[PDB]
């Protein structure tokens, strides 16, 4: 029943640690960009494709791009084996993930066509929706899609009383809240933001701020791997 | 209707709304609980001409594996194509979805309803509560809506007694009822952020021009069990500490009005 | 086992006697037309859309505007809880719902277009598509739809033996028959005609007139309802 | 061929239809029952270039919870696409479904199946009865062509002896065979109205310009088991005492057909 | 346990031997084309649309016909009743069906069109998929279609060690592999080639060879039903 | 693209291949086991930018009635939008369902995955085996990159060690594992017709211009347990001779690359 071992973590992590961080961009063929996460135990693609032609001009709008975002698991990716297809979880992960890299875009530069995110979730271990848009921005970026910005996300939460960075699955399923937040760290705009547990407002508080240093920390990742990118390119 | 954003940003910068609110003012509030005689609990909530009703219903069955301590709470929500024409034909869509799942969330993280007070015999009997959603006229703010008729539909729930007799083995159904074991008072309170003003409770007028919208939904006890940003746009840190505060001051008024309505209905 | 008890019925009504019946028409702002309608424990809202642009092409008649119908019961209508969604049973009434309404709509008036009428069942008790295809004329009525009359509906049954006018739940689950009626009154034109159950002739030829009683009788309150929508923009 | 609607219109008038049949003459009919030998019971029947196929399948289960003391029966109408270009490929769209319904419900309102005769262990193992309508060219009147196929395919049938030991308690399937429970044979007569005449077995190109359409099922004991007006356009109150009327007197001369077909069959 | 009773079958049949066969074009009224075939206990109807007009642009080819074939069982047609609705079996049956008739058929003739090719399984019994090939090319055949040849279809199969012309259901379930083939005949071009089972290559090949031979029976069946639709309209 | 027909068919005739393989060779080829930890065993498979990822998930259940001596073996393929532009959101296409279907038959039909050896209590409690393909990216030979993956992830897996205890009737799943009862290693090998010559392990760009392809899974005791000719085209007996013969030879160099991958995640 014990989460916090006095006062270190599960794994060994401190309070406000991140568990290991590892992203790639460009690993996908056919996709116009992609990117690969391993965060923790989560390893989760993502592919952008294209601005590409929409389908039909009912769904087409005139002055810009839509995003159409599809978040996805595996059925090998969960603990207990996932039946293939959207669930309401997966629906609603989509929505949010959607509106957390919306803002990011400027979709008034492609009208009439769609940018289709996919996010599949090969392992998932708990922040596989940060994960998942830390790795969609990244593949936005891959894409060569204008953005205000990248996207960086991370979740806080409370176990066993206290605010704690970035939970894995024990700690998400046996904890007391998860907050996961989305940001566009050089304006300090948040994208996503979602509580789901049960907290004071100065508890919801320390959550949205600690997340928010864990989504800069990511963020410093993602410009890292698209530095990575064109030091790549750049031979020769 | 682009010549509308236009009109609803300037009169903001005038401090003015459309329909001449507050930037905290609700529209009016009608909550009507009991109106559906044949389910265990309904309730009929307006805001403005948004209109949605709540249906509680509860048999009995088998827990989860993973839950044998506990009942069971599952949260529908219906976006009929008569309640708007953005509505269609067919499953919930990610809208019917993510209403759904952010009102069962605060009611289910808050333990509004108590699940343990549910069981009948551990592991094999629980009460099953079905809060079904049927939303009737689409005017904005369907989050605060359906929070506010589902948790005023779980207070005006009666179920019938249960008993499990131990000679028998068996479990009756008694034509004594009961209140669900209903221990808060979670809602929804609703924002839509318009260029840099939060304005509570938008309209749909409102909502077709919002940038984005942030949901915090509390309890009586100072707590909060859910938030939401939901579609575009972005907000700032004080913006979201400004929605939660005011939220709770919005929660309490709003709290009092749901309880009038389960009272009136008593009588 | 007892439906007349000598000769009145369960609920003290009189073998041709309807159940108390409020209908109301305006009460939705987003469709173009509603009515309320109230009949026994009945509770139904009938919203229209529009005349509407029909998508797609594929789907528009060159002539005239379609008519489509979705009759659905809410899961909380009845007395053991209804998972949403259609079934066959609702795919069906839609179906002769549409038909009923069809005749009294000149169609041809708006081609290219659709007529939407969702017909939602609240609170079930028996004759609900009768109590529906009351309240969707109102509602075409109050959307402005030219309409060679409004259709009323009503049905009749045979309960221990007698024929009766409008069942409730225990006299058409434990009935004989049950036989609704739909009508356009002002020219005696049956629009909607079902017989479920097991009648000779004459007993089918009695139901069918004494159910166009009873419409007629609705058609009474619905043009009393339509009467009360122009005594409230009479102001001023 | 809107064309079509004034000559067949016209032609009705000087009491003529298209092929020359009188306003209450069936096109030629083709009954034969057994043509699956593999189904426990089967009917081809041809309304002229309407052709339809029903096949009996039975198995044993469990009755419905509130009806332990019956046997289940359950009708499904596929109405193919190689049948018309009017059918597509996916589920029941709402004409299979309502002719599956009226069908079904001409059967067992009239008790043609008798399903209390279809109880093995009360409550627990019933006789369960798929009535499969396959419906394989669509030149009109599917109506009457399916009911007509399904009872000369359930007068067809030849269904397990069953046995319950009660030694053993178990259920033993005998290799000897028997009829369902089929006590009465109910048919459709189906009549199209185009303008203010009413025409029996109406053809596909009859269909396309009817105003409407009224269905009356009856048995041989002089019972009507179900009425259906379907499509558009409205009835007189003696169009419907005429179509009664008519359709017992082409329900008895279809009967005796359904019947020649039956026996023919166990020669 | 026994397939081969020295060294005939179950039903009399030798190694190489038929089951009865017949076929009969123009079965129905509204189909452009249409074949019915009984194949020892196999009824099955195929029918032909048109080239039609394909639903929308979208799904349309600029230089050429589509063809789409749908293979379906009846719930009545197999011993133990089938749900209905394509399963997964009848979606890949449906795929090679398609994939056999596709290279007969000249589909840059009929450009923007699709020819819908319907298969219906009234009775099963095992070569279901090479009866419905069969009876399918004589329906495009009906329909006025212009093809290089017919494709004429048979399986051979593996029971008790040996390799044996066209199973029935027993020796299907029993043996140990069913090998189809679909074929063009005049030139030889197998235009379906399946092997489920377990089968060393020469004994692969020899099934392919036999039923091969199967399949050129089978077309002087279907020239001959061919040739009797052209003696029935030199009526006069 | 139908510039691209010209280019390679124009390529063949000079006997070379666009990325100038031989008509026998496979593009590079990368195997890896063990990849999703989570899983019971895993396999990523590239052929060439073709990438697919495989998940074996084992559980316990019930068998098929039919077969009460035998565990369950179930494949499905993902084909996820993110892998092509031709693939779409929604339940398998047929592209989908025939990849699953000729992969499980290869495996199946060989007895590669045995699963009367998966047997807990006959007709009650047998390991239920989910081979679960996730295709990553297409770009070309599917089939291949499929059944390579999936074989490769059965001999990855290792699955916890159940025990039926006697006294107890009950049974335990222990912490030890063991591998699943994987006794052979069929492999698929997909050939291109593009007019009058077959080239194995087509790429994308190959097959949009190619007549048809065809399939065969040999294991390596010779047997072949399943061929597929898929798409249209036709071929003769002797490009099927041949196709059968190379198989086996490819299928030997595939077979001992998803050995060494296997091997090398036990280290
Ligand atoms: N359907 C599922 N089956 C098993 N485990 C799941 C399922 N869905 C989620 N989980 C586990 O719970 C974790 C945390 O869940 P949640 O907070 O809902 O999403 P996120 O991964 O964004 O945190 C997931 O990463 C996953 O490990
Ligand atoms: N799915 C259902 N579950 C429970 N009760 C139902 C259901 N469908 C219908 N009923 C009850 O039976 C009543 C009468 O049914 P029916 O004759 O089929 O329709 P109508 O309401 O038009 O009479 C309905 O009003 C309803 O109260
Ligand atoms: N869903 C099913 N239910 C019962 N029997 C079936 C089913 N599907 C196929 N069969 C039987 O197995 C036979 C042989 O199957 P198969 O080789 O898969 O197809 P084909 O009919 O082409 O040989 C079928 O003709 C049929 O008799």
């Amino acid at each position: 029943k014990l989460i916090d071992e006095n006062g270190r973590r599960i794994d060994g992590r401190k309070k406000y640690e991140l568990r290991p961080i590892k992203m790639e961009v460009g690993v996908l063929k056919n996709a116009n960009g992609s990117a690969y996460i391993e965060w923790g135990k989560n390893k989760i693609i993502a592919a952008v494709y294209g601005p590409r032609e929409l389908h039909p001009k009912h769904l087409q709008r005139p002055d810009r791009a839509i995003l159409r975002v599809r978040y996805n698991m595996a059925p090998f990716s969960v603990e207990e084996r996932k039946k293939p297809g959207p669930d309401r979880r997966s629906i609603e992960i989509s929505k949010v993930i959607k509106g957390a890299l919306e803002p990011a875009l400027i979709l008034e530069m492609f009208p009439r066509t769609a940018i289709d995110v996919f996010i599949e979730v090969l392992q998932a271990d708990a922040g596989t929706r940060v994960a998942g848009i830390t790795a969609a921005s990244l593949a936005l970026a891959d894409a060569g899609i204008p953005m205000r910005d990248l996207v960086a996300a991370c979740a806080a939460g409370k176990i066993e009383g206290e605010i704690v960075l970035d939970l894995n699955k024990e700690e998400d399923n046996y904890g007391e809240a998860d907050v996961p937040v989305a940001i566009m760290p050089l304006k300090n705009d948040i994208t996503l933001l979602q509580m789901d547990g049960y907290l004071t407002k100065d508890e919801f508080i320390e959550a949205v701020k600690l997340a928010i240093k864990g989504a800069k920390a990511v963020y410093q990742k993602q410009r890292e791997a698209l530095k990575e990118k064109y030091l790549k390119i750049a031979q020769e | 209707a682009g010549i509308m954003r236009d009109h609803i940003i300037n009169l903001l910068k005038e401090g003015k709304r459309i329909d001449d609110r507050g930037f905290e003012d609700y529209r009016p509030i009608e909550i009507e609980v009991g109106v559906i005689e044949k389910a265990e609990g309904s309730a009929l909530v307006k805001l403005g001409s948004t209109q949605v009703l709540v249906g509680i219903k509860t048999s009995l069955g088998e827990p989860f594996p993973d839950t044998p301590n506990m009942g069971v709470m599952t949260t529908n929500v219906e976006l009929v194509p008569l309640a708007s024409p953005t509505f269609e034909p067919g499953p919930p869509d990610e809208r019917a979805i993510e209403l759904a799942r952010v009102i069962d969330r605060g009611i289910r993280e808050s333990k509004a309803l108590n699940l343990e007070k549910m069981v009948i015999v551990p592991g094999k009997i629980v009460r099953v509560v079905f809060i079904d959603v049927h939303v009737l006229d689409h005017d904005g703010n369907l989050m605060d809506a359906i929070g506010i008729a589902a948790i005023a539909a779980l207070l005006n729930a009666r179920v019938p007694k249960v008993r499990y007799n131990e000679e028998t083995g068996e479990v009756e159904t008694l034509d004594e009822t009961e209140p669900l074991p209903v221990e808060k008072i979670p809602v929804p309170v609703t924002f839509a952020k318009i260029g840099n003003i939060l304005v509570v409770d938008p309209s749909l007028d409102e909502e077709l021009v919002m940038d984005g919208k942030i949901t915090i939904t509390t309890d009586e006890t100072g707590h909060i069990s859910a938030v939401q940003k939901s579609e575009g746009g972005a907000f700032k840190l004080e913006e979201v500490m400004y929605a939660v505060e005011t939220a709770f001051k919005k929660a309490e008024e709003i709290r009092k009005l749901i309880l009038e309505a389960v009272e009136k209905a008593k009588q």
